[PDB]
């Protein structure tokens, strides 16, 4: 996994 | 130390001055073949690559309590963060355990770099054995994960004699192709996946700004639009055991066969991956009327040190693992895995838009991410596939 949020 | 790109029109500026070297294609390269780039080499080198001055290579035998915390400690304080520096993966070390030590692992593909004067572990990158299908293929490879370079080591091109000890090092043990996903754009996607995002504790992923309020929308109106059920619905849903190793196999052996990149597990593989152990990993099969297991659901734990907040220390995600239908429908069990995971304590349920995940986010209230992840062949060439049939 690399990191992500809502956009 | 020209960096990384997020996009491909970003990539398309960049040159690679390391992936140009490697047998991968080239970006924009338009693939219509099926097969390695090159070769596979019959004598290999026998002596590890060249460290900078100063630093030197050293197995880590996670089994060894010090080591484990080493690498533990290395990870925790230099592996992916976000972009704005507020949060960063927190793997413990018995998801480190179980991820690094399959069935199969190997000592010598725990590569890391240790400074000479000090054994500081300032580099790490990882191989485990996979049996990948890709295709009209199936072929025994590796997976390589945590890549690790520590900050005061970036942009020293650290990062490419990891790639290439580890390439050795795989070599060595007679396999040539490699599989891998990566958050950057590199030479060359062979799919790319876009992460989504179910609100578990609304109030507190807006708190630590994981998430945001909508535009005309309150906290008290977030909050209600993400309220779930507080005990699945599914019927015989519960936590998978021993006695159902051998159908899980079987159900994840045959429904993956849909997709064109998957892994083949062996049974012994599927108890490792699959087989319940707290705060790393969850299954929950369906087992019916008739005592047959027809379903199962997974996710595994991975929360994120929240850098800089008065109240909050950590984010507890769940990322959705495999989840293999044939009698309930995928919808049912999706929307019973958010409720197992807000039962459990999670945050956020994260999960990506391949296999058939398509059907299930928009209308079990996830919300698109603002990060992908690429997927990647080492010395293999095949054409591009839409997420869908990603199932890896
Ligand atoms: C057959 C067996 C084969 C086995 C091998 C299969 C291939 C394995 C491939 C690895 C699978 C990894 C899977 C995972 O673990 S993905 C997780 C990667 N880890 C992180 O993102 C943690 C935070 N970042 C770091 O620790 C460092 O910034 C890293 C180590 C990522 C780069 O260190 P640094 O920032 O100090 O850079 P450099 O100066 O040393 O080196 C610059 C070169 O590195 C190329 N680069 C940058 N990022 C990545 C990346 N994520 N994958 C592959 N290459 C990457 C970059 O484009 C440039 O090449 P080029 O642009 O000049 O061409
Ligand atoms: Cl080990």
């Amino acid at each position: 996994d690399c990191f992500s949020k809502p956009r | 130390g020209q960096g990384p790109a997020k996009t491909m029109e970003e990539a398309s500026k960049r040159s690679y001055q390391f992936w140009d070297t490697q047998p991968v294609p080239k970006l924009g390269e338009v693939v219509n073949t099926h097969g390695p780039v090159e070769p596979d080499k019959d004598n290999i080198r026998q002596e590890p690559y060249t460290l900078p001055q100063g630093f030197t290579w050293d197995a880590l035998d996670l089994g060894d309590r010090g080591v484990l915390k080493e690498l533990y400690t290395l990870l925790n304080e230099n592996y992916v963060e976000d972009d704005d520096n507020m949060f960063r993966f927190d793997y413990s070390p018995e998801f480190l355990l179980w991820a690094l030590r399959p069935p199969g692992w190997l000592p010598q593909w725990h590569c890391g770099v240790r400074v000479v004067s000090s054994r500081k572990l300032v580099g790490f990158i990882s191989a485990i054995p996979a049996n990948i299908h890709i295709y009209d293929t199936e072929k025994k490879m590796v997976e390589i994960n945590f890549l690790c370079v520590h900050k005061k080591l970036r942009s020293k091109r650290v990062a490419p004699v990891l790639i290439r000890e580890i390439t050795r090092r795989v070599h060595l043990e007679g396999i040539f192709q490699a599989v891998y996903t990566a958050g950057v754009v590199l030479p060359k996607p062979v799919g790319t996946c876009r992460y989504w995002h179910r609100s578990l504790n609304p109030r507190k992923l807006i708190e630590v700004k994981f998430s945001h309020l909508s535009r005309n929308m309150t906290m008290q109106r977030t909050m209600k639009l993400y309220r779930l059920p507080e005990t699945p619905k599914t019927a015989g849903l519960r936590p998978m055991e021993t006695k159902d190793i051998p159908v899980v196999h079987q159900l994840l052996t045959r429904y993956l066969k849909q997709f064109h990149l998957t892994p083949v597990m062996s049974q012994e593989e599927v108890e490792h991956w699959f087989y319940p152990q707290e705060n790393i990993i969850d299954t929950f099969v369906v087992e019916n009327a008739n005592g047959e297991v027809t379903d199962f659901l997974s996710f595994y734990t991975l929360p994120s040190t929240i850098m800089n907040h008065p109240t909050h220390k950590s984010l507890k995600a769940a990322y959705s693992f495999y989840n293999v239908h044939t009698q309930t429908p995928l919808l049912d069990l999706m929307s019973d895995a958010l409720v197992l995971a807000k039962m459990k304590g999670f945050d956020v349920f994260n999960a990506l838009d391949l296999m058939e995940n398509k059907t299930f986010l928009e209308k079990l209230k996830f919300g698109i991410g603002d990060g992908n992840l690429q997927y990647y062949l080492y010395n293999w060439k095949c054409p591009s596939m839409g997420a869908e049939k990603v199932g890896l």
